[PDB]
């Protein structure tokens, strides 16, 4: 209940540790992808930064980082 | 008395010390982090004028900080570490400097603890201008191990060694430092450790039969060897060969049975080393030790000053700082031996403090400033100099000038367990008084509120005394020791130190170092009180921890609406106890709340008691008082009485199986004849319509006494167990005698008025419940009710009261009134024994009213009214003379009766109970009274 | 240590205040309670509990009855 | 002292002097126990010795800094 | 009960020698205690004693401090 309390201030710090840890490298591995495939399934109105953030996580990790793309091209 | 100093820059200024000490890190806990701060502000607030001039910094674990240890609160900073054990937290040299140097500290003390005793340590400190207070580590190696140490000595004015591992040495550095180069002393390395199965015997072919063999790596129970014999040197010589496997073992003569002295060494970092005075340490269990005394009264003063110039030079050549003590086994001929040198302050320094005017841990913090001794204050006064001034002392020529003044016990409480051993215990603490007085003091690492640890060491304090002579210190020491309360879950070793000290051998002095494991072996653990007394205090608490249990339940349920019957609310309680073997079984009621009786076999004691509020009993017994408190534990309770204890066993040894509740047994799971082991079900019950199984406590064979489908009882028998019978056979032998009994305190003739009191206050708690059992009912009470009639009958009785009521208050009376009373009184005496004496009320009453008549105002209104209200409460009984008076007394109390008795009727039992508690909603200890 | 027995007069204050002197004493006899003179400064009482308890000296110090010269008496 | 000097009760929760060498004191009630209305004041003394005025001095000041006394009064 | 009478800050008022101070407590941890006053704040290691008081550690020292809360002082 305590923990639950503070819900707002703990998603603040739910965004920082995602764009530091899947921002500029685009890749998922089988770990990951539990988490947040889990943290998406949070359908109360209070958590919906955390759910956005880490759907466009997931579905951004999935283009190539145009690296790729410039090098076939 | 112009020195002007207010921080530690300018006392090293001044003195010609050369490192400022502002922050000093203890690395260290317990006894030894409470000594220090405590020493050290003693000594700042005398030099600067604050008492926190100089500031200590220690190293908390979670256990220390949980069991509230001493140091903590006095501290002025704090910083966590790891817990666990000492290798986390202070044993570990990397940590204290990690510490020292992440709080800029200026110096580091040890004291001992566990990191003085490892060299490397002021090696780290040093390479990172930190002062350590203690020597260099060329020193700690130089004393290094034994052999080394052995050598080592032989090199100045030589001290006798029994051949450690011969009495060869090496050539003479009578003032030269040196370092232990294996050039030299390898030959005697190499004879001082054995490698062949035949090498030892070449030291036991000269030391003689008691030879010791310890490997390099002996200890802790392991790779230590004692021959008694000289055939069988071989075999234990190769089992210590086997105990540590590769490593080099070496080969002793074990010391005789003698004394333990010791000289405690104090020196600068510019050479000069001095010699305080000695300590006598010979009070040891299994080489721990446990009293020590200041003078060196057994050795004489030419061998005893030999022993202490010894010691100043090998400290000398060796380059030794700060502080340290020298060993030496002293030999009822008058002939010493060196037996090693402890490079660290010792636990029982005070004793040289108190007796020289020194502080050693503030000598320690002077030193490390680079203070020279010649300095220091209380070494000037020492040597006759006088404090406030530079001259240098020459300290060999005035070396006779030093003398200790008194003598000094001091005896330390250790936390074993002199029951069964000595095994350490540990738990809280409840209490912790000692009673100071002159002459005496001591200090404790833990206070009332906190305990003792698992990591906690023992020695949680030490007392000291001091006397002009031995039998004076013994004295205060002894009476207080007898003083003090120590209470808790732990033991508490002190009454063996009280016994240890009226011991005709420790008074005439004539102990060794095997005196008390000599006595340990003759079960000595006495100073127990009398069985009278504990079988009779053990049953009262028993008793009273029982009734105050039924209470409070009772009165929580009728607070929550529920009525229990009237046979849970009980007057009468049965203890049993087994003492020695011996089974007693007690009955004990009360005739009053204060008024207890217990009673066996027939026979009856009254004890008065009363509640304390630290949780212990007032009793009151035979005449004597007696303050007591009780612990109860799993199979024991634990009975204090005064400063003594006495210890019950509680029964549970007859290994059969027991219903824990009442209800029905349904059946029995294994067979009447089965082995059954604990922990296996054997049984299963119903009780509250609800199963519960029942597990075997003991392994064995079992056969049931109940048939399957039979009620149950709560502790009622069930099924026997056949068991192997490893002890605690027939502990019964059931005593059928009689306690003690010589007085009563009945009043018998003592002033008829008193008696009054008494055999009403005893019928009024009789009509309250209070009543005694069956044969001791009405065996009493007859008596009482005729020494109440004869009492009431006596013409005698209003006067005596109003001799009391009349003689407390003196003052406040108008001397008018006070004339005319007594003068009253006389006349009512005179007529004594006449149909027409009648007691004078009225007449009291009169000259009482006449003066109130007068009518004095303001502050002479209220207290005339006031102070007269006694004698107008006696003359309002006698108004009718003592018949009416009489009668009074007899209505009354079949009053009572009838207050309680009317409330009860109409009905049945609870009713009557939710009548009342609905009548007195705001209170129900009225309800539980009726 | 008890050569010599010590009796004190306890009133109920003092006991209900657990006062130090209680436990140290060898006997306790009771006494009203209230001001000290009906426990203390009652020299009348004092000579009773003497003569009650067959003691041969009385102490008095620095208390409340030893500013009645009529003690002694 | 607050207010004047007016004598004040209650009970005691802790009552803790350490002595030390040259020391000593005792009180009239323990940690447990307390003062009552008709109990006086002075409570407890302390002493302590030097070899002149200037250490019994000194000894006394760190002394009385050194103890703990905590209650209602 | 709803989870606003769980709090983990508290307001304290104290006035020492005719002078209010208003204060907010709050915490970081169990044992780190935060005090704000007037938009400034202090951190300070609390510790509980056994005996009913507070092992405080403020800006380097280290106290032992004690409350009895009476009727209308503290």
């Amino acid at each position: 209940i305590f923990s639950h309390a503070q819900v707002t201030k703990k998603n603040l710090l739910v965004t920082m540790l995602i764009d530091q840890l899947c921002g500029r490298d685009p890749t998922l591995t089988d770990e990951l992808l539990n988490i947040l495939t889990e943290l998406t399934q949070l359908s109360k109105t209070t958590n919906a930064k955390v759910a956005l953030r880490a759907r466009q996580v997931l579905i951004a990790s999935h283009l190539p980082s145009y690296e790729l793309r410039h090098n076939q091209v | 008395r112009d020195f002007t100093v207010a921080s530690p820059a300018e006392f090293v200024t001044r003195f010609g010390g050369n490192k400022v000490i502002e922050k000093v890190l203890i690395a260290n806990n317990g006894i030894a982090a409470v000594k220090c701060m405590r020493s050290i502000r003693r000594w700042s607030y005398e030099m600067f004028r604050n008492e926190r001039a100089i500031r200590f910094v220690v190293m908390v674990t979670p256990e220390d900080l949980k069991a509230n240890a001493e140091y903590i609160k006095m501290a002025d900073h704090y910083v966590p570490v790891p817990g666990g054990p000492n290798n986390n937290n202070y044993a570990n040299v990397e940590l204290i400097l990690d510490i020292a140097k992440r709080i800029p500290v200026q110096a580091v003390w040890a004291g001992w603890g566990h990191a003085s005793e490892n060299p490397k340590l002021p090696e780290l400190l040093l390479k990172n201008g930190i002062a350590f207070m203690g020597p260099p580590s060329q020193a700690m190696w130089a004393l290094g191990d034994k052999i080394a140490s052995s050598i080592v000595a032989q090199t100045a004015g030589i001290p006798t060694l029994p051949w450690s591992g011969s009495g060869l040495r090496v050539d003479w550095q009578e003032n030269d430092f040196s370092k232990r180069i294996l050039n030299v002393p390898q030959e005697l390395y190499e004879k001082g450790y054995v490698k062949d199965v035949d090498d030892g015997l070449q030291a036991a072919e000269e030391v003689g039969y008691p030879v010791m063999i310890k490997a390099s790596e002996g200890g802790g129970g392991k790779g230590i060897r004692k021959v008694n014999n000289a055939d069988d040197f071989p075999n234990l010589f190769r089992q210590v060969q086997a105990e540590v496997p590769g490593s080099p073992i070496f080969v002793m003569r074990l010391a005789k049975q003698s004394r333990h002295l010791e000289v405690q060494i104090l020196a600068d970092q510019y050479g000069n080393a001095i010699s305080l005075f000695g300590r006598d340490c010979s009070v040891q269990r299994r080489h721990q030790k446990i009293i020590e005394e200041a003078p060196a009264t057994i050795a004489t003063p030419a061998v005893f000053e030999h022993m202490e110039q010894c010691a100043v030079k090998l400290a000398k050549m060796v380059g030794y700082v700060s502080a340290g003590t020298v060993e030496y086994l002293y030999s009822q001929d008058g002939s010493f031996y060196f037996l090693e040198l402890n490079p660290r302050l010792q636990v029982e320094h005070p004793c040289t403090e108190m007796v020289a005017d020194v502080n050693l841990p503030a000598a320690q913090l002077q030193i490390a400033m680079g203070i020279p001794l010649y300095r220091i204050k209380d070494i000037r006064m020492m040597y006759g100099v006088s404090p406030w001034g530079d001259s240098p002392i020459d300290f060999e020529d005035s070396a006779h000038v030093p003398c200790p003044r008194g003598h000094v016990i001091a005896a330390r409480i250790t936390s074993e367990n002199p029951d069964e051993g000595f095994k350490p215990s540990s738990g809280t603490v409840q209490e912790l008084n000692f009673r100071s007085n002159k002459n005496v003091w001591g200090y404790f690492s833990v206070a009332a509120a906190g305990g003792l640890h698992e990591f906690a060491d023992s020695q949680f304090g030490h007392c000291f005394s001091w006397g002009e002579n031995r039998e004076e210190a013994i004295s205060n020491m002894v009476v207080a020791l007898k003083e003090l309360s120590i209470r808790g879950d732990f033991r508490t070793t002190v009454e063996y130190l009280i016994k240890l000290l009226e011991t005709e051998s420790f008074q005439m002095n004539r102990i060794d170092t095997g005196w008390l494991d000599r006595l340990i072996a003759e079960k000595v653990q006495a100073e127990r009180p009398d069985t009278m007394l504990g079988v009779v205090c053990g049953a009262l608490h028993v008793a009273d921890v029982s009734l105050r249990n039924s209470v409070s339940n009772f009165l929580h349920s009728l607070e929550r609406g529920q009525v229990l019957p009237a046979h849970t609310l009980l007057n009468t309680v049965d203890v049993e106890l087994i003492y020695e073997g011996v089974k007693y079984v007690l009955k004990v009621t009360r005739q009053s709340p204060n008024s207890y009786v217990v009673i066996m076999n027939g026979s009856c004691v009254e004890v008065d008691v009363h509640r304390l509020s630290d949780g212990g009993l007032l009793l009151s017994y035979d005449g004597s008082s007696y303050t007591t408190y009780m612990k109860e534990e799993v199979d024991r309770y634990r009975i204090t009485i005064g400063n003594k204890t006495c210890v019950f066993e509680k029964e549970n040894d007859p290994s059969v199986m027991r219903s824990p509740s009442a209800g029905k047994l349904i059946q029995y799971i294994v067979e009447d004849g089965g082995h059954v082991f604990a922990g296996q079900c054997y049984a299963e019950i119903e009780v509250m319509k609800m199963v519960m199984t029942l597990t075997a406590v003991e392994s064995g064979c079992i056969h049931y006494v109940k048939r399957p489908g039979a009620a149950l009882d709560p502790g009622c028998v069930l099924a026997k167990m056949q068991l192997d019978n490893p002890s605690k056979v027939q502990q019964a032998e059931l005593h059928t005698g009689s306690l003690p009994r010589i007085q009563s305190t009945a009043l018998r003739g003592e002033k008829l008025h008193r008696v009054f009191h008494y055999v009403l206050d005893n019928l009024v708690n009789v009509m309250n419940g209070y009543c005694l059992p069956d044969p001791f009912f009405s065996s009493k009470v007859k008596d009482w009710v005729e020494r109440l009639m004869k009492t009431l009958r006596d013409p005698s009785l209003p006067l005596l009261e109003l001799q009391d009521i009349m003689t407390s208050v003196s003052g406040r009376i108008p001397p008018n009134v006070e004339k005319s009373i007594k003068k009253e009184m006389a006349q009512y005496a005179s007529n004594i024994t006449s149909v027409l004496c009648q007691f004078p009320s009225q007449q009291i009453a009169n000259i009482l009213d006449s003066h109130a008549a007068t009518l004095n105002r303001k502050s002479e209104r209220e207290v005339f009214f006031m102070n007269t209200q006694s004698i107008v409460q006696l003359v309002q009984r006698y108004r009718s003379g003592i018949r009416g008076h009489m009668k009074a007394v007899v209505m009354d109390l079949l009053r009572q009766y009838l207050r309680v008795e009317t409330q009860f009727q109409n009905g049945h039992y609870d009713k009557c109970v939710f009548a009342l508690r609905e009548e007195n909603k705001s209170d129900m200890n009225t309800v539980l009274n009726y």
